[PDB]
RNA sequence: CCGACUUACCAACCCGAUGCAAACUGCGAAUACCGGAGAAUGUUAUCACGGGAGACACACGGCGGGUGCUAACGUCCGUC
RNA sequence: UCCUCCUAAAGAGUAACGGAGGAGCACGAAGGUUGGCUAAUCCUGGUCGGACAUCAGGAGGUUAGUGCAAUGGCAUAAGCCAGCUUGACUGCGAGCGUGACGGCGCGAGCAGGUGCGAAAGCAGGUCAUAGUGAUCCGGUGGUUCUGAAUGGAAGGGCCAUC
RNA sequence: CGUCGUAGUCCGGAUUGGAGUCUGCAACUCGACUCCAUGAAGUCGGAAUCGCUAGUAAUCGUGGAUCAGAAUGCCACGGUG
RNA sequence: UGCCUGGCGGCCGUAGCGCGGUGGUCCCACCUGACCCCAUGCCGAACUCAGAAGUGAAACGCCGUAGCGCCGAUGGUAGUGUGGGGUCUCCCCAUGCGAGAGUAGGGAACUGCCAGGCAU
RNA sequence: CGCGGGGUGGAGCAGCCUGGUAGCUCGUCGGGCUCAUAACCCGAAGGUCGUCGGUUCAAAUCCGGCCCCCGCAACCA
RNA sequence: CGCGGGGUGGAGCAGCCUGGUAGCUCGUCGGGCUCAUAACCCGAAGGUCGUCGGUUCAAAUCCGGCCCCCGCAACCA
């Protein structure tokens, strides 16, 4: 492997929002300070909701009967 | 016609000299190289000399 | 006017066609001509040959052609020598085959095939024979 | 009519043939092409000619996986 | 893919040795295993097979298939062929470079009797 | 390497659980990794050229390749042989940690994140999405940056068809669905 | 904005078919060119050298090119 | 003058005014000895990128490429990258077709070599073929050949060059 | 008094989408006001050129009439200068 | 003396493409580490070296298939002189000479050396 | 009949000098000014380089056919 | 093949005259002003001072190597 012309690779202690840190190697060294991550994503719960289209004929009854 | 001839004559004090051509246009760098000479029967090196 | 959208190059020797050809048998249509002979069909002639042939069976059927006037021939135009180099392009044809299907006919009678193809021998000067497709 | 020419003609082919005697140093074939190859006991110059190394009755075969024409010798 | 890449990689040594009519040291190397020989100019006849397949050197090498017993079979093939009467051969590194497993068994001919 | 750890011990488990496949190995295996990044700009800087080739050095574990342009072409204004594009190539330990870094890093920090399509299989089980900033991307400073870049990650599986690759993808945990 | 349906239209391209050559030969030639092992034949018709020549302006019967008009007591033509 | 093809009778060559396309070289790296790779084309997907820049599977193998106009060659590939190099050295040698000749298109081998490789093997410039032109003399530099009485040196003389 | 510093900025609210009050019987052709957000151009402006000498150009506001309500408007009054 | 497996000669598509099945004793490569000898115009990807946890997915090898490319039938065939002619833009008489075109018909190989597992 | 040139916004010319750079003016659209119009000045838009093909990565640009015109030559008894 | 003149922002013209120094007409734009294209002035941008090297605190100057144009007696095998 060329040691020479590569960044500098080695291993890394990360944290994300949930808490997990993560022994993963990395090319900055220093600690890395995230977000979010797919653990703590809204992928499996949120992407229904994000939907958002709702009904006509529900907003229609819910603000207002005949 | 743009790629002037250039004899080349021995640094080994010799005067067998061999010709060939450069194009002053495109690549003017001085043309070195290691190069034989029959008369020292033993290889030295050639510096390009003006065809004059 | 049946001609080549391009050629090979733009002129081409003379040629020759001799000896037996290879059209011998039918490929496409009920109802043939056959030359046995030897000359050239025209682009003219070709075209001249199947808008007649449309005219007889009043747009019934389909009709067929298998030489090509890919050939541009250099004829000479009138008074010059056989010097100055090759001649001009002039035209473009096809010479005669024997035993070549020319023209071809179908979905009309066999009375009316030979009519039309005695009619191909009046819009040409070439010998010909009634043929039809062959049983294997 | 402005393209009459033709190569002055180089004298290619097939010159010194199987069956006739090679003289020290004598060619097989002069060509252009390696349509006759350098097969058992023979080489090529600089040219895309071929001069045979080896002298006698020459041998005309087919070989290779692309059947190519070579040139071999055979024991004269 | 490696043997028909490898054999394509070689057809112009082999052939240009098997044209040139001097009898090859052939190699061919494997991860586990190896086969050294010595065949004929033309091919049609070998004249010396050792390899790691064989009884004694397989039992007196620990692994079949690594440098080392490449070398002992580079000292024994050619001490054989000095036994047997070889002095002259071309080298044909059959393909590969001439580095690793090849450059000790060819180092380990050329220590026992084979002019490379 | 714990993705490399999980796939040599919980992964092939499960595949094996899935397939039934007779032979231990016949499950299609993820052999590559690669990040592309095309840049018009060769010709007009390759200034900016050696700039994008170091932010994608120091993105990915190791410096990029600059290759040539193969055929000239006239509608792009770019001389063959004159270098036009970029790429990456990794594989092993490499693909193990830099996807778990793509998995656990990236795809929350894609801006607008709708999941990816599941039909990007290249028609044989080649996953090939793309992402269109480089500041969602832990190790390319955004206050350093001037110009962004962007990329597709498209790897390469010895799928025999799309079918098995997506069983290996959505077994691994891929976020198509 | 993705669009729903059909329509005596054209044809890529593959199959069931048609092809083609001065400038293509996945075919193959014949007399023979080149040759190498023989019956007889041939007043040596082969080679080397030395003395001197003509012509560098051959036509028609049996062949394939341009030609030309698939003309000619036609031509550059290669030819018995 | 000099170049790519059929013509011209399956060796050869064969016409001007029998169809099409050109040069008056260039690369000291587009090279060689020695280390590597093998095209073109189309479908699929993707932020850029569109039919085609780039990336990722698949279908064919010389239909790609030749440094040019192009033919014939070429996978071992002269087609596509590069360490050492300047064989893009030099003094000689038995030998074919065109051949009036001139010689050109063609050299096993002697040698000092250099350059290369561990070594086989070589390098005999580059895929060959367009890039070319007579004597004499003179401008020319490396070479004691004669030496207009003797010792020397001069003009006209060999390598390479216009 | 706290914060901002020559940029498309808390300049600028423009174009626009998710929801109310009133008036009007009846807000859509052909009402405003409002909560949220979208967060443009525009960096004093071109040719040529208008109204202003003193409470004067301007600029910050009030009222009125129009009118059920829907103006920057037209007309009176004031702050500053 | 025989199958499988490897190192090389005889044919160089009657060998070569395709589809239906088989091998891990010996055996190939996949494969564990690649800190090493050694490599990348990025990655031990490729090559490779210290090993054999497993392996037959791709590959290699073998049988079946005449579904393709190929071989060539026999009749038949133009043309080459040669002497004869005409219906002389081209066709025919006595022969030597003789292509192709394909077709009814075959072939997946066949063959050899050395050795490893396997048993006389 | 052959040798040259040319065909490029609505119009007239370059860029043809040995290929990548859409240039000049007139003109039309929106203006200011003008008693109104013109002039004047200020803001915009407008092109498959005659055409059909070939070389070239690519052309107007190098090459062949087609259309017209400008020219010349289109001959000697 | 040699000498000499020279390569000055966008152009041409001042400074190579034996080191210590970017000026002139126009070319563009901005500013005053005339209705103003026009004039005068002020300012801003625009210069490896053909290219590299050698002496040096001091370059364009002094010289050497290379390129571009021209004026030159000469011969053009
Ligand atoms: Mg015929
Ligand atoms: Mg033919
Ligand atoms: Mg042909
Ligand atoms: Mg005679
Ligand atoms: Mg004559
Ligand atoms: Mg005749
Ligand atoms: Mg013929
Ligand atoms: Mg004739
Ligand atoms: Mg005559
Ligand atoms: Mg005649
Ligand atoms: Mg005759
Ligand atoms: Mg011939
Ligand atoms: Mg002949
Ligand atoms: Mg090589
Ligand atoms: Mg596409
Ligand atoms: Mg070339
Ligand atoms: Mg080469
Ligand atoms: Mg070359
Ligand atoms: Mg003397
Ligand atoms: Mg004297
Ligand atoms: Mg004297
Ligand atoms: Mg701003
Ligand atoms: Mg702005
Ligand atoms: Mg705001
Ligand atoms: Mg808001
Ligand atoms: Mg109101
Ligand atoms: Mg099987
Ligand atoms: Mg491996
Ligand atoms: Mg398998
Ligand atoms: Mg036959
Ligand atoms: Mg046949
Ligand atoms: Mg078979
Ligand atoms: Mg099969
Ligand atoms: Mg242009
Ligand atoms: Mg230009
Ligand atoms: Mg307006
Ligand atoms: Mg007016
Ligand atoms: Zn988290």
């Amino acid at each position: 492997m060329k040691k020479d012309i590569h960044p500098k690779y080695e291993e890394i202690t990360a944290s994300c929002s949930c808490g997990n840190v993560m022994k993963i190697r990395s090319t900055v060294g220093h600690d890395l300070n995230l977000d979010v991550c797919s653990k703590c994503h809204p992928f499996f719960t949120g992407k229904q909701r994000d939907v958002a289209t709702g009904g006509r004929v529900d907003r229609f009854n819910k603000r207002f009967n005949i | 016609g743009i790629r002037e001839k250039i004899k080349l004559v021995s640094s080994a004090g010799t005067g067998h000299f061999y010709t060939t051509t450069k194009n002053k246009r495109t690549k003017p760098e001085k043309l070195e190289l290691k190069k034989f000479d029959p008369v020292v029967r033993q290889h030295v090196i050639y510096k390009e000399a003006k065809i004059k | 006017m049946l001609q080549p959208k391009r050629t090979k190059f733009r002129k081409m020797h003379k040629g020759r066609n001799r000896g037996l050809a290879q059209g011998t048998d039918v490929s496409f249509g009920s109802f043939g001509l056959k030359a046995v002979g030897r000359g050239r069909l025209t682009a003219r002639q070709i075209e001249a040959a199947r808008r007649a042939m449309t005219r007889a069976v009043k747009r019934q059927g389909k009709i067929w052609i298998r030489v090509f006037p890919d050939k541009p021939i250099t004829e000479k135009p009138l008074a010059v020598r056989m010097g100055k180099g090759k001649g001009n392009v002039e035209y473009w044809v096809a010479l005669i085959q024997p035993g070549k299907v020319l023209y071809e006919m179908d979905g009309v009678p066999e009375e009316l095939a030979r009519e039309a193809f005695k009619l191909a021998a009046a819009k040409l000067p070439i010998k010909t024979t009634f043929v039809t497709k062959t049983v294997m | 009519t402005r393209n009459g020419r033709d190569s002055e003609a180089k004298r290619l082919g097939v010159k010194r043939f199987g069956g006739e005697s090679v003289l020290a140093g004598s060619i097989i074939v002069r060509q252009r092409g390696t349509k006759f190859h350098a097969g058992a006991n023979v080489g090529c110059g600089r040219d895309h000619t071929l001069f045979a190394k080896a002298d006698g009755k020459v041998k005309f075969e087919v070989k290779g996986p692309k059947n190519r024409k070579f040139i071999s010798i055979e024991a004269e | 893919d490696k043997k028909s890449a490898r054999i394509r990689r070689a057809t112009r040594a082999r052939r240009k040795l098997q044209e040139l009519g001097a009898t090859r040291l052939v190699v061919h190397r494997t991860p586990r295993h190896i086969y050294a020989q010595v065949i004929a100019p033309n091919g049609s006849e070998v004249l010396v097979a050792a390899s790691t397949v064989e009884k004694a050197i397989a039992e007196q090498l620990k692994y079949t298939g690594n440098k080392d017993a490449a070398a002992a079979v580079g000292k024994a093939v050619a001490e054989r062929a000095l036994e047997k009467g070889i002095k002259d051969v071309s080298f044909d590194r059959s393909g590969f470079q001439y580095h690793g497993r090849v450059q000790a068994l060819a180092d380990a001919a050329r220590e026992a009797g084979l002019q490379f | 390497a714990k993705l490399h750890d999980y796939y040599k011990d919980e992964v092939v488990k499960k595949l094996m659980t899935e397939f039934n496949y007779n032979s231990v190995m016949q499950v299609p295996r993820v052999e590559k990794i690669t990040l592309n990044m095309g840049v018009g700009e060769a010709i007009a800087d390759k200034k900016l050229l050696d700039n994008a080739a170091a932010d994608l050095a120091a993105i990915s574990g190791q410096k990029p390749l600059i290759t040539k342009a193969r055929k000239s072409v006239a509608g792009f204004k770019i001389r063959q042989g004159y270098p036009i594009g970029c790429k990456v190539t990794l594989r092993g330990e490499r693909m193990w940690e830099f996807f778990e870094r793509l998995i656990t890093i990236a795809v929350p920090r894609i801006r607008d994140f709708r999941g990816l399509s599941a039909k990007s299989f290249d028609g044989r089980g080649n996953y090939s999405m793309g992402v269109r900033e480089q500041i969602i991307f832990p190790e390319i400073d955004y206050d350093k940056v001037d110009r962004v870049r962007g990329l597709d990650i498209t790897i390469t599986t010895t799928a025999k068809s799309d079918e098995e690759g997506r069983a290996l993808l959505a077994a691994f945990d891929f976020p198509f669905r």
